[PDB]
């Protein structure tokens, strides 16, 4: 798919990805939910390939619920984030990789912090303060550059995100039908759904 | 399209007396795009360094690849892995995947703990060893660090002395190339003290 | 093709066979490839059948315009005549011909054109996809001044392990023979010359 | 690979290699289910023969297969966790697939068919 | 299919000082893998104090170089004995090159002189003729390898005043004719040890008020 | 690269030259491209450097264990075989091009071997990007009944050839000496006609010149006691 | 390359890098890629460095016939057309040219016009050319008002050449700066970046990302 | 664009002490086929000069005819034209260079490598190369195809550097050409054992030397080699 | 360009023409006018390849200007149409052919009638109640064949209008910043300034 | 390559040239062409040399594990390992191999395998690049059982003259003679066989 956003703030991490579904020449849904929680306090979302994508993001979830019954904790994000690179590092060797690029956002409730994570088809991990795919970086990064400041609070997290997407349906081609915006947090995760 | 310049970057290590010398910068991009300026590239098991640039997904991969078996080693040995021991594991692993090979130039650097040796060597993608007496460079701005190497080396530099010919060529180095920089990293390594630092640069 | 022009004491003579071909298709079984571009000056023809044809036709008007203001044409000029049509436009064209004449001051001379457009004056030449068979047999059995009846023999063995070998070449051997006497025309039918 | 039947048929038609692993059913701790009108209880024995035992870490006897299913047993405890291991393997297959977590007794013949198979399987007691 | 182009190796290097300016190169000529010639010069006099090298194809570089002393000759002709100046030669040599824009002079080009104030010009070109007045330009096989050297070591890139931690610069103090050929020749002896297509020998052409002078040091012929 | 071999009187010697490059850049300026297959079994190696590295060692290995095995002293011919076997296998996908050379029982021996599996006997071989001007060499100067004093400086003289007429090769040459009945000599850096003149300027830079952001010491040591 | 040039009420600003780049390698750190046509037009450099040079100066040689020729300064329409319609000429074989012809007349104001190798003329408030061209538009469109002042219209096509030159791999160097009035361009110096970044970052407390 | 059909292998060169030596084979090669077997590569200009071909025989014919015109165009009303004002190599070689340079920038090349080899008028020794792309350099030995990479290495070993001309006679520098020629007949596939030699010194003026043969030729240790590995009979 | 729509009702021809410009990457311009006035009562938008549609555009404008004063009269919409088809059916067979296409609304003063012309860049010209280019009456013809009526007013040509560009906005991908609408009849052309 | 083999009163004797190419390379200008698989039966190789040394190298350890086993094997079965090896693998294989051999019971016989794997038995057989220029002197000259001394007369005569114009062969003229009374090896130098 298209637009997906990550911003790590004081207390909180803050997801937006964007609502269409293109098959070529028509949008075919525009209230797409670009996301899946793997466990109470992280959320992936994904952008790629057609089909691939779904299939991926449902297979780690899969795999991180499988590990939170086995032992009866929740991994870390860290953990979490590892695990996913070494998949896509795997995958980018085999017959048919996975096109899937991903942000994974977690609040670590053992150092009470939160923590984004970005992560492309590759397998190439970086902890970011803020992360994007595709093109979304080449506009957002320099007004993120700017304004961001490691002790925001989430609400102003959130409005500077809506500058973010302002910016993108200004100087963007491709209609993407707008965001759902998730908020993950101490008490986890969240819709917000007014943006 | 070709994978050992997605990423960018650089790796550079010295001999001196008593004493080696390893540094890195510390950029990670999507071709053009800027994506972060805390990556890292030189990584240590022990007494022993390895920078490593290229494909950064095999960066990632051969640093956890190399963690696993020198854990394993140290278990069976009972003691540290040795720079000359390190460096054939390497051209050993990377060799083994001659034909769908690890995209990345490895550099080791360090101090054999019995003999007070300095040893630093280098490889191509699939295991080949070059093991000079005096540097060892790799990434996409090597050209322009055999430029400042070649003129800037001297052989038997103490290692405060070396610490500012090494940290010069490579920030003069990264300013040539735009794949390369962001922050950078040196490493100063005694027998038995390392100290890391910082350097500042542009951040263009 | 295999085409061939040997000189001998009284002259010069030209050798070929009469296939022509479209893949494995014989277009004409009875092709004549000897060609007559002046009364004494004649030459065989190798490559594309509608480049040599062309060429031939331009000659044969350059030397019959020659022979109006300046009287009977040398070998070699007939010869220069062909590269200059064969080096100028070799982009274009697909032809390897060897040119053959007769004076009465220079004698029997051969010259060949190859592809490229360059002039190789020789004792004897040898051409077409056939000839590739018998540069062994001709380098070791020719020999300077031989006879008529000798030449003959020479071109019609030749000329018989090139079709031979060669599915290109086939049907009868034609020979002209070049002398002071005049121009007879020879031709060797297929029960003759497999026997030999 | 090691392919012999340790499930057979006797004369009288009884297969002990699986009436003998009722006997060691019959040497595990007590287990116990009760199903009220709104709500399921399981007890379980724990023999007091071992003390100085790490009660936080040692493995407790029920355990959860899902987040609305849990498993307890009575017998070996090492043959137990490769039963439990399955049935979280199929829980999350069964979500994965069908999109709706396992119903109880769907849950219950994935587990009987496991024990099923291993009855008249070559090689397996 | 035939190729019109070829490359022949080479490496060039021009530095502009406060009252001088120097243009050197080595004098090794190549195709692939062979060796066409030890001394081959690379760098010409041009009149006018002006010095001039054509990096590249050298049958390219050959023909670029001929056709600019031609418009140094005309230019004499046509206004009087007029010099033709640093800036003015660099303007010209745009349009011979973008003449050929869509069948281009295959090299970097580099010229050397003084301008009308006497003080120290280098000029650089790309195939086409886009150009720029600069301090310092290397070009050719090694210019990756000689450039970073030349920023440190002239303009002091990098490099801050020892006490101060990175809050004051080193001061860019000027460099003498002396100073400047110590920097070239050490270029140059660090390009060969590294670069297979440098080598064999190095001349220098320095320009000041006095005119044109020579220098020719011997490289490693490996 | 440059390598030789040439057969002697009492032997056989083979030499190279010790540049190593990456396209047009000289990765290391004194190579090592002499490789010991058994202690009197050597050859040299041309085109993908970690390929000729990695096969001289597999058959070095595999060697090793095949004298050990049959308490014989390896020989040549099998050194050959097995590279041979090897590489065709790979259809020169490896590309590894060498000169093997050594002494064993049956006497002295010299071959050359390409990447896709042919191999070639002769009293003088050459392999690499400089083997046209080190056999230009060996062409004019070769004769039979050569004496070891001979053979290595026809050898060293191919191999300077190289070094300095073709640009894929330079600096030093090395040599090695295997002799029927003695211990085989290995004479690196034989030659040095390649030593770099003194700089016009040292470079030393006064200390505190570089700017620093951040110090710290790095955990080298293992957790430590107490 | 990142170049840029927007319209507002104290004339124009116009802002580039000074960066090229060959491949991985950075040719030079000293580019002009603001032309000065002459003293009252200005154009920018992206696309070909040769093509932008040349057909500019050219350019200035064409206004400078105009100027002679009808005793009047060209408007930035017609300059601007000049330039379009002379490389649509030579359309399909291969210039390459990215610019914005910059000037202020009394007949229009400030004017900026968008001119494109493949014949594209567009009249237009703010543009922005090259490689980092989103980084510098993403400042642009949320700090531009028309009531700006010269210092602080100045200061922001400053600031997006430096998010640009941060961000993308292939602009830097430094920032060359220039206004635009109706008496002419007046240059506001070069600026390198490397020194710009850290007096930017401190001053302003943007960059947190970045340690300094 | 054409493609080479007929053609010659190496021209190689060197200066000595008072002049300059050229040397080249016999053959016209038609792809692997050796075809033609008497065909002149060194065609002489004057007494004075000597221009040696490789490539395309067409084309060498025509760059031959071109010669010839050169020196029927200097005589035309030019009474010193067998003296001050005769064809010097370096108006020769610039006349040639110029046309090839010309033919490659119509994408229409002279397939050729071409050494002018000739005495000046004040006696100075030219030699100088020029290519189908119209590239040109000068060196104490030159050399053209396999030349470039067998006969140069040997020739360089007698004239190194400038300052060995003066110390090379003519007789080591013959003799280090013919064994030059005799390498490449081992090596070339493409080469011939019959070839020609021309000599032009400042004193002695143009030797030209026809039907040259290689000779001294080392074939005998052939009978001891058998199999490519472990075949012994 | 991109989306271009026209529809002749009872007493006028309506062409509604996008306003964004697209370089690759970033969208350039966001109020961009895709027409000219090629006489009193005769509009013609355009779109194509860059460069060309505008260098066309003006080239067609100049030469039915001159003819306007030269013969004192302006042509009737049928002839200018077949003026523009020749141009483009000549252009075809040019060494670089234009890459544009158009449609040429005009009111006939003479037969007091509204007119629309569609023609493509091979020269392909047909009289249309309603027309299109690319893509565009891919979405909104089926509006268009339901809803028209021959009789309409201008105000329901309009209404009609904004249903079809309200189909587009939903179904399109990529965002086209809006129409500018211009309205062609015995009075001349207008711009709407709200739509 | 210039390959041939040819029987005799008897037996049969192999020759080749030796030269060894990588382009206009001459690799190696001594080459032994005449290759063992057996006592008395040998072969010539052409094609890719590291084919052919792969096949014949196999094919020794075929006819020698059939030795061991059932006692001498004949040229017959020794041309059909050959062709197996040959047929089977005609997608990866580059290989021409004459195969000549002596029997006391069939005495001299020659079978040629060409690319396809197809099988050949011949009187006598040529192969390699050189032999397409000897096709019309080989099959003037030959007969049936010759001498030893003529067969290596016509054998000097025939490479000699595929030597000539072939480029990619050249050097020695190496031959062996298989007969009832052994194995000899024989040489001939240029200087020799040039002047024929
Ligand atoms: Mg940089
Ligand atoms: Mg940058
Ligand atoms: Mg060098
Ligand atoms: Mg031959």
């Amino acid at each position: 798919m298209d637009i997906i956003l990550g911003i790590r703030v004081q207390d909180s991490v803050i997801l937006a990805s964007s609502k269409a579904v293109t098959r070529g020449i028509s949008v075919l849904k525009d209230s797409d939910d670009k996301t899946r929680q793997l466990s109470p306090h992280t959320l992936m979302s994904f952008a790629g390939e057609a089909g691939d994508t779904v299939q991926f993001a449902e297979y780690i979830q899969a795999n991180i619920q499988l590990y939170s019954i086995r032992e009866d904790y929740e991994l870390s994000p860290q953990a979490v984030s590892s695990f996913v690179r070494q998949e896509l590092a795997k995958s980018i060797r085999s017959r048919r990789p996975y096109q899937v690029n991903v942000l994974i956002g977690g609040y670590d409730k053992k150092k009470n912090k939160p923590e984004l994570y970005q992560i492309d088809y590759l397998g190439t991990k970086v902890e970011l303060p803020y992360g994007a795919h595709g093109y979304s970086g080449f506009y957002t990064f320099s007004l993120l550059d700017h304004h961001y400041r490691p002790d925001m609070t989430t609400e102003e997290g959130l409005d500077l995100l809506k500058l973010c997407v302002q910016e993108l349906e200004k100087r963007m081609p491709m209609d993407f039908k707008g965001v759902i915006v998730k908020i993950v947090d101490k008490d986890g995760i969240r819709q917000v759904d007014d943006f | 399209s070709d994978p050992s310049s997605i990423n960018g970057g650089i790796v550079v290590a010295m001999t001196g007396k008593d004493c080696v010398a390893i540094a890195c910068d510390l950029r990670l991009g999507s071709q053009s795009l800027g994506v972060s300026n805390k990556f890292e590239k030189i990584f240590h098991y022990g007494h022993v360094f390895l920078g490593i640039t290229g494909l950064a997904t095999d960066v990632t991969t051969l640093n956890e690849m190399f963690r696993y078996k020198t854990n394993l080693y140290k278990l069976k040995e009972e003691r540290a892995i040795e720079p000359e021991t390190f460096t054939q594991l390497v051209s050993s692993s990377l060799y083994e995947r001659r034909f769908g090979p690890y995209f990345v130039g490895p550099v080791v650097a360090g101090i054999n703990s019995k003999s007070g040796k300095p040893f630093i060597a280098g490889f191509d993608l699939i295991g080949c060893i070059d093991e000079a007496k005096d540097f060892i460079v790799s990434g996409t701005a090597s050209d322009q660090l055999f430029g400042m190497c070649e003129s800037l080396y001297e052989p038997n530099l103490e290692p405060e002395d070396l610490f500012e010919t090494i940290s010069q060529a490579l920030l003069n180095a990264a300013d040539r190339d735009a794949l390369s920089g962001w922050g950078a990293v040196v490493y100063i390594i005694k027998k038995d003290e390392v100290v890391k630092r910082y350097l500042k640069m542009r951040q263009d | 093709t295999s085409i061939m022009a040997v000189t001998f004491k009284d002259g010069v003579i030209l050798g070929a066979d009469s296939r022509t071909t479209t893949g494995a298709y014989i277009a004409n079984r009875v092709t004549d490839k000897l060609t007559r571009v002046h009364d004494k000056i004649w030459c065989c023809r190798s490559g594309s059948a509608a480049d040599t044809q062309a060429i031939a036709d331009i000659v044969q008007y350059h030397l019959e315009l020659y022979t109006s203001q300046y009287g009977t044409p040398s070998t070699e000029t007939a010869a220069s005549v062909f590269k200059e049509l064969c080096y100028e436009n070799k982009d274009n064209l697909t032809a390897g011909i060897i040119v053959a004449g007769y004076d009465d001051k220079n004698k029997g001379e051969v010259y060949t054109i190859p592809l490229g457009g360059s002039v190789h004056k020789l004792p004897y030449a040898i051409a077409g996809s056939g000839s590739t068979f018998i540069y062994g047999y001709c380098d070791k059995n020719f020999r300077e001044n031989m006879s008529k009846e000798e030449t003959v023999d020479f071109i019609k063995h030749s000329l018989s392990q090139a079709i031979k070998w060669d599915g290109s070449s086939g049907g009868v051997i034609r020979m002209v023979v070049l002398t002071a006497a005049g121009v007879e025309r020879l031709i060797f039918y297929p029960d003759e010359y497999e026997q030999l | 690979g090691y392919d012999r039947a340790l499930s057979i048929f006797s004369p009288d038609g009884h297969i002990f290699q699986v009436e003998y692993a009722l006997e060691a059913v019959k040497r595990g701790t007590c287990a116990v289910g009760v199903k009220g009108k709104n709500c399921v209880v399981l007890g379980c024995e724990r023999r007091s023969t071992l003390k100085l035992q790490d009660t936080r870490i040692t493995p407790s006897k029920v355990s959860k297969i899902d987040s609305h299913v849990v498993l307890s047993f009575s017998g070996l405890n090492a043959d137990s966790r490769i039963l439990i291991e399955k049935a979280r393997v199929e829980a999350q297959s069964h979500r994965l697939t069908l999109e709706d977590p396992v119903t109880v007794e769907y849950l219950t013949r994935y587990v009987a068919g496991v024990q099923q198979r291993y009855t008249q399987s070559g090689g397996v007691r | 299919q035939f190729n019109p182009y070829g490359d022949n190796g080479g490496t060039i290097l021009g530095i502009a000082g406060e009252d001088f300016a120097v243009l050197a190169g080595d004098t090794r000529n190549i195709t692939d893998y062979s060796i066409n010639s030890r001394y081959e010069p690379k760098v010409f006099d041009c009149g006018d104090n002006i010095v001039m090298s054509a990096n590249g194809f050298a049958a390219d570089g050959d023909a670029l170089v001929k056709r600019f002393k031609n418009s140094v000759k005309w230019y004499h002709f046509d206004h009087n004995d007029k010099k033709l100046s640093i800036n003015s030669a660099a303007r010209n040599i745009q349009h011979l090159l973008y003449g050929k824009r869509f069948f281009p002079y295959y090299v970097h080009t580099i010229i050397a002189g003084l301008d009308e104030d006497g003080k120290g010009a280098v000029y650089s070109f790309d195939p086409v003729g886009s150009y720029e007045r600069e301090q310092c330009r290397a070009g050719g096989a090694a210019a990756s390898l000689i450039m970073p050297f030349l920023d440190n070591q002239v303009n002091f890139k990098n490099q801050y005043e020892p006490g101060t931690n990175g809050k004051v610069k080193k001061p860019l103090k000027y460099l003498s004719v002396e100073e400047v050929i110590k920097l070239v020749r050490d270029s140059f002896t660090s390009a060969t040890e590294r670069h297979i297509q440098v080598g064999d020998g190095l001349e220098i052409l320095i320009v000041t008020k006095d005119g044109v002078r020579k220098e020719f040091y011997e490289l490693k012929r490996d | 690269t440059t390598i030789v071999g040439v057969k002697f009187n009492n032997g056989v010697v083979i030499a190279a030259d010790t540049r190593s490059t990456q396209g047009p850049i000289v990765a290391d300026k004194n190579c090592a491209k002499l490789h010991r297959i058994s202690p009197k079994i050597w050859c040299a190696g041309a085109g993908t450097a970690a390929d000729t590295e990695a096969v001289t060692q597999l058959i070095g290995s595999n060697i090793e264990l095949h004298s050990l095995y049959t308490s014989r002293e390896p020989r040549v011919v099998s050194a050959l075989q097995m590279l041979k076997q090897h590489l065709f296998k790979y259809q020169g996908h490896i590309g590894a091009y060498l000169i093997v050379a050594g002494v064993d029982p049956t006497g002295s021996h010299l071959f050359s071997i390409h990447a896709e599996g042919s191999t070639d006997v002769g009293y003088y071989l050459s392999l690499g990007s400089g083997s046209l001007a080190a056999m230009a060499v060996l062409e004019s100067h070769w004769k039979q009944d050569l004496t070891k004093e001979e053979a290595i400086k026809l050898a060293s003289d191919a191999i300077q050839a190289g070094i300095w007429n073709d640009l894929g090769s330079g600096s030093n040459v090395d040599v090695c000496v295997m002799e029927i009945g003695k211990d085989a000599e290995y004479l690196r850096n034989y030659l040095t006609p390649n030593v770099r003149e003194e700089k016009q300027k040292s470079y030393k830079f006064p200390r505190g010149t570089t700017a620093v952001l951040k110090e710290s010491i790095v955990n080298i040591c293992d957790i430590q006691e107490e | 390359t990142t170049t840029l040039a927007f319209r507002f009420q104290g004339g124009i600003i116009v802002a580039v890098d000074s960066r090229a780049t060959a491949g991985n390698w950075v040719a030079s750190q000293t580019v002009k890629k603001v032309i000065e046509i002459n003293p009252f037009l200005l154009g920018t450099m992206a696309g070909g460095a040769a093509d932008c040079q040349f057909w500019e100066t050219w350019l200035g040689s064409q206004c400078r016939l105009h100027e002679l020729r009808e005793k009047e300064r060209i408007s930035v329409a017609a300059a601007s057309k000049i330039l379009s319609n002379l490389v649509y000429q030579y359309k399909g074989a291969g210039l390459s040219m990215g610019t914005m012809i910059c000037g202020y007349t009394r007949k229009e104001g400030p004017t900026i016009y968008y001119v494109d190798s493949d014949g594209t003329r567009l009249k237009g408030d703010i543009f922005c050319v090259g490689s980092g061209q989103t980084f510098a538009y993403g400042v642009l469109d949320s700090n531009y008002k028309w009531d700006l002042s010269v210092e602080d219209a100045l200061y922001l096509g400053k600031r997006s050449i430096l998010a640009a030159a941060h961000r993308d791999a292939y602009s830097g160097g430094s920032v060359n700066l220039y206004h635009v009035t109706e008496d002419g361009w007046i240059y506001h110096g070069n600026h390198d970046v490397g020194e710009l970044f850290w007096k930017v970052k401190e001053e302003e407390g943007s960059f947190n990302n970045v340690i300094g | 664009t054409q493609q080479p059909i007929v053609t010659g292998t190496s021209v190689i060169s060197m200066k000595y002490d008072n002049g300059v030596i050229i040397a080249a084979d016999n053959l016209g090669s038609y792809g692997s086929l050796l075809r033609f077997n008497g065909v002149e590569r060194l065609i002489p200009v004057g007494d004075n000069t000597v221009v040696g071909i490789s490539g395309d025989i067409s084309d060498m014919q025509h760059i031959e005819r071109l010669l010839k015109d050169l020196v029927t165009e200097n005589a035309y009303d030019n009474p010193l034209a067998d003296a001050e004002e005769a064809l010097e190599p370096s108006y020769i070689f610039e006349y040639l260079a110029t046309v090839m340079y010309q033919r490659r920038s119509k994408m229409n090349p002279l397939w050729n490598a071409i050494i002018v080899a000739g005495v000046q008028s004040n006696g100075d020794q030219f030699l100088r190369y020029v290519n189908l792309l119209g590239v040109t350099y000068s060196s104490p030995t030159l050399a053209t195809g396999f030349g470039a990479h067998m006969a140069n290495p040997l020739l360089r070993k007698v004239v190194d550097r400038e300052s060995d001309i003066p110390k090379t006679t003519v007789q080591v520098a013959e003799e280090a050409i013919v064994n030059a020629m005799r390498v490449l007949y081992y090596r070339d596939a493409r080469s011939s054992r019959n070839f020609s030699l021309a000599i032009i010194d400042k004193n002695t003026g143009l030797t030209f030397k026809k039907n040259l043969q290689v000779e001294n030729m080392k074939w005998d240790f052939a009978k001891d080699i058998k199999g490519y590995g472990t075949q012994k009979i």
